[PDB]
């Protein structure tokens, strides 16, 4: 709704991990992006534990008593527990209320014991879709908003999701190098999406006292971030992978202009780009979310993260304790060696030396270092006001900046520097006006997706 | 902010994939390929460059210089399919192209299904779905995919398929081969159903079993599973059936052995 | 055999991460405090792998390719694999040598293919035990040693043992705060032992051209710091643990003493002050060993570790692909940071950061800082030639330390600070004398621990 | 070198057991608890202090001043050791300073045996192993020395042991509960052995099991068996047979539910 069309810092060098323009206070005397990084842990319930709602809320009490446990044994002043729903507990609003309850349960125990300070993330499941297609505006809509508001009245302190806006046509396109096809699910569907369901997110966090925290592109760049896979995958260029990240950013940034705050999903790479816009709290996986999928910008996408994440991890036994135990405190520890630097004013080498680390192993990671990424935000906000002309500029402007690396020490193949010269040409080949690029895709997938239903976003 | 030095950055990681590439651009090395019939030529260049239109451009051409109405989808479509998928499996071209690729020839295919009547000849059908309660549809597109580029009639069931489906299309269609995708822990155990109710009326036929959430293991305490890991070892596994084995046990000693 | 009485280093600062003053080269093209940092990957098999020998052979080679696949496709230059024998390959010596094999075997492929840098080390159990007694000069003595030298005939690149010296006494003293039984089970005993051994041990890494790389008091110092567990725990004051590491120090030196050349055992976290004092390369292993256990000292342990371990893991399925696949990702990518800090001479900060961050978790972390450790260093070698004094002032030495840092900001609790009080006070009773400590302690064990058996140290 | 000012260090991490430690001294909060009662009370500090010396001393004079041999078990030991094991649980003191009670109360112990003729009485027997293949000692002394501090009676089995003789153990004692500690992976299973050579030879006895390895589901689907996690809980299930709870099911309700 508001559009952003300047930064929020004036150069890339104030970015630092830990300190956001805008923080946000939440939970039990928690503070997000004031001047310390937090460990956000996430977990899977057993597939056993999903037979009934309490079996859910049992296996869940297990996992926060287990996580709020380590933290104290082990002198960790904070933590973030995120509770990414099961579909059961989405699709029925009071099951995730329940489960948000019962954790807030033991966390306020644990808070008034030790002082230990924490806040609760749900993130609800977009339900919005059955077996044959996608129903972004359907019946299950207002399901979905009485999930948040639920979770919100019993709990969770900061509320997520991650939205299938534009992933049919995404799912079209990724797997045939359809670059204008990218643009448009991801940039335009995806932004059009994200503006109808943000506005009311924001407003149920605002009633209930809550924080409107984020969204995440997980759908379609993430997407096309796995089926790219490792360096010698031969399933998705790694350089049009990265082009799906750029546009993924204006996409995702749209939930902040729609009333989030921060801080935003750790699945979201691409928030790197609009903490740099927006200036707002964001949290980040990598090296330390090995648990849920192997990534090429381990260390790179700590350099100015506010929360530290392993994504998910299956709740079962180690030998070091529970799974949900012996990842929180790798996560901790990575957050204390940041916070040491940040106290001791050597958070800037040390985010350097983070961005350094991965900037040169693939052009996913080279995009998403700070300066770089920077730059990708101050080419969306030259159009902010334009949905689609701010996501063209942000695939292209990243198609300059692995060019560059190219020409310096990133060192693609051939067939990456081929993709990513077709696929340049194929955005500077596309028109300026935003009416004239809506209407043909409009018309083109209608025919080539057949699962494509235009009605889902207001067309 | 910090950079590296050539000689530091060497030492610090290495892309692995970068020294491994072939000299052969994927253009000349399918050229290297392609039949030099004139006639076929234009064609099998046709579906590499996943241009649809050539295809047909190109098969018009060949049934008025000469005839061969259904069969110019094995002489033309499957010998330019066997390039792309060639072609791939050295790692010259990557999956999108081999998606193109399939995209160009299944539109030459339905345009010699409109001057025919003859109907075309597969190396039989295969079954393909995703376990019950998935949405996760990659890794079966790609099996999907794959399995008609390389010559087999595909039913695709789709999505959250829910077993009674599944067990009523391998009568429908009595296919060589079956094939399930599972991604979620919640979602593995639909192999169960349809292993169980495949048994539960006679019938015995491979079930390539794939997914993430799928290893080698899970699938073998299942008599008809087979495990696949890569979408490349669905087609694989089908010509196993053209050269004779139905034997599951005799499968997964030719196939399993991780 | 032969003893320090100088360190390496002249001062405390000259110690840095990946690299030692004497490096070692190994395997297949790797080389070891040589100006980087690596990776070291542990791993268990499930107990249905320890059916056969096949089934062993078989788990051990799903382990090695699914690391090497994973260092390649993440772009990672190094890795080293540890295979800690399950029993059975140390009572069967051509177990471990064939397990050995098969994994070398894989290795090569992938050097061969990619030019990765790898070497396996194998760690043969200390098999010398029967149900009731430790017989360490036994009829199992030669077996232990086939294990040691088939296994370096069949593709071990480094050989180590987690050895058994001085266990006995140390499980009676250490549930009974016998701060002098510590003393007499790590320092005496645990000295004479690690002479026998290593001195074998070497001379069959030198007949067969591989690496005598080190011990580790595991079996002494790791159990009291297991049984002190977390700040919360009551089972044993973490400032009785800190002396019992103290101690450590100079019973693990043995080894490098008696012909050992480095890198030490993960789990030997003594292995700071054996390194200040030898100047040769040393594992380690934090913050990510949390798959194996919980500590207090996540991120000081890197602050001059030559390779960086997980400890241990069950190999098994997670989200993110094999359990030895997630975690050596994490590893790569810790050294990634460290190796981009030495390659652009900020390691020095950074060393300093990692310290910095856990010095004032617990006495056991306060102790193991650099500098501390260093001092520790410096008070054994000013007796070297001495066993017991060395040790005895090793332990008076860390006593002063935590004192120290507990009247600066180490914040102990009233009953950690009366337990290091009785500690230092029985430790300054005892005689200057070896042979009169040996003579009442010899007595006192014989009387108070029946299963002790004063024969396993040629007494 | 770098270091921290007292504001950043607060920041950083938090010793959370610091604020939490009570202000008497262990010293001062045993004598809040210790018996008056003249004659017994240098017997209860005694005990406390964990000073066998003055344990015995403590005993003779109070033999000589009344009678008592074998009543001070009760009156004397157990009353000395109850106080060590409140501040324990109250986390005042520390395992090894109820480690060298036990020591101090065992030794008084067999000093009354000297005295007695009359024998002494226990509130049952139980029996204590490590499952076979297993080393580790530690949890299983633990459970001991809480079991005999409770005022049971223990028959010590030691390490690595065979099944077979435990079966010739709970026998020949007829002991009211077995326990077990497994650490790991490779030695749990020990349990089964045990648990069905306990019912093929048609024994119902609870056997509460504990250690690193193991948890609620793996000794659930055992037929005789308990969980306990912390050494604490194996007097606790004790209780409950003395209560009158011989059903594992009766059992399991009110100490499972983890
Ligand atoms: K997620
Ligand atoms: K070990
Ligand atoms: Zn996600
Ligand atoms: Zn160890
Ligand atoms: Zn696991």
């Amino acid at each position: 709704a508001k559009r952003y069309t300047s930064m929020a810092y004036a150069n890339a060098d104030e970015m630092t991990f830990g300190v956001s323009k805008y923080p946000v206070k939440a939970g039990l005397d928690l503070e997000i992006g004031a001047g310390y990084t937090i460990p956000e842990i996430n977990y899977a319930p057993r597939p056993e534990a999903g037979a009934s709602k309490e079996k859910l809320i049992k296996e869940y009490e297990r996992i926060t008593t287990d996580v709020m446990e380590r933290m104290v044994q082990v002198g960790f002043p904070a933590i973030i527990l995120e509770t990414e729903h099961v579909q059961q507990m989405s699709n029925n609003p009071s099951w995730g209320a329940e489960v948000a309850h019962a954790q807030k349960t033991i966390m306020e125990k644990y808070h008034d014991e030790y002082g230990i300070k924490c806040a609760l993330r749900h993130t609800i499941g977009d339900i919005r879709e059955n077996r044959e297609f996608l129903q972004l505006r359907g019946d299950k809509y207002s399901v979905f908003l009485e999930a948040f508001e639920q979770c919100a009245e019993n709990g969770a302190d900061l509320l997520s999701v991650e939205s299938m806006g534009g992933k049919e046509v995404f799912d079209y396109a990724v797997l045939r190098n359809d670059i204008p096809g990218l643009l448009y699910s991801i940039g335009c569907l995806g932004s059009i999406d994200m503006e109808l369901i943000w506005t009311d997110i924001s407003k149920i966090a605002k009633k209930t006292g809550t924080i409107s925290a984020g969204d995440t592109d997980c759908a379609q760049a993430n997407t096309a971030m796995f089926i790219g896979g490792g360096l010698l995958n031969k399933n998705l260029a790694h350089t049009i992978a990265v082009i799906a990240r750029a546009i993924s950013a204006p996409r995702s940034l749209v939930a902040y202009e729609a009333g989030a705050v921060g801080p935003g999903k750790d699945c979201g790479y691409e928030n790197i780009i609009v903490k740099a816009i927006t200036g707002m709290p964001m949290t980040m996986e990598g090296k330390t979310s090995t648990c849920a999928h192997s990534d090429v910008m381990g260390n790179l996408v700590m350099q100015c993260c506010d929360c530290w994440s392993n994504e998910s991890v299956e709740y079962h036994g180690e030998f070091g304790g529970t799974t949900v135990q012996c990842w929180s405190e790798t996560l901790a520890y990575d957050c204390a060696l940041m916070n040491t630097a940040l106290e001791t004013k050597n958070d800037k080498v040390l985010r350097d030396l983070m961005m350094l680390s991965d900037r040169y192993r693939d052009p996913q990671a080279y995009m998403l270092a700070y300066d770089n990424a920077y730059r990708v935000g101050q080419s969306i906000v030259k159009d902010g006001d334009n949905i689609y002309l701010r996501a063209k500029n942000a695939a292209i402007e990243c198609c300059n900046i692995i060019e560059e690396g190219a020409a310096g020490k990133l060192e693609l193949s051939r067939f990456e520097t081929k993709a990513l010269a077709d696929a340049k040409a194929a955005l500077e080949a596309l028109p300026d006006d935003m009416d004239k690029f809506m209407d043909d895709c409009l018309t083109k997938y209608k025919s080539e997706v057949k699962v494509f239903k235009p009605e889902n976003y207001g067309f | 902010m910090l950079d590296f030095t050539e000689a530091s950055l060497k030492k610090v990681l290495t892309r692995y994939n970068v020294a491994l590439e072939k000299a052969l651009t994927p253009e000349e090395a399918a050229e290297e390929l392609y039949p030099k019939d004139e006639l076929i030529y234009p064609i099998a260049k046709a579906i590499f460059e996943g241009e649809e239109d050539d295809v047909v451009e190109g098969l018009q051409a060949a049934i008025e210089a000469g005839k061969d109405p259904i069969d110019l989808i094995d002489d033309a479509l499957m010998v330019g399919m066997g390039v792309v998928i060639r072609l791939y499996d050295e790692g010259v071209i990557f999956l999108p192209n081999v998606m193109m690729s399939a995209d160009a020839m299944l539109e030459g295919i339905e345009y010699c299904k409109e001057n025919s009547g003859a109907t075309p000849k597969t190396k039989g059908t295969v079954v393909c779905h995703v376990a019950e309660g998935d949405v996760h549809d990659i890794g079966k597109n790609i099996v999907t995919a794959l399995l008609r580029a390389n010559g087999y009639n595909v039913v695709d069931l789709g999505r959250d398929v829910p077993a009674e489906e599944v067990l009523a299309a391998v009568q429908k269609e009595k296919p060589i081969m079956l094939t399930g995708t599972a991604l979620m822990t919640t979602t593995m155990y639909a192999f169960k159903e349809v292993n169980d109710m495949l048994l539960e009326n006679g019938i015995k036929i491979p079930f390539a079993c794939g997914g993430g959430a799928v290893n080698q293991d899970f699938v073998s305490q299942f008599a008809l599973g087979v495990y696949g890991e890569e979408a490349a070892d669905a087609p694989k596994i089908a010509d196993a059936i053209i050269a004779g084995t139905t034997d599951v046990t005799e499968l997964r000693e030719k196939f399993h052995k991780h």
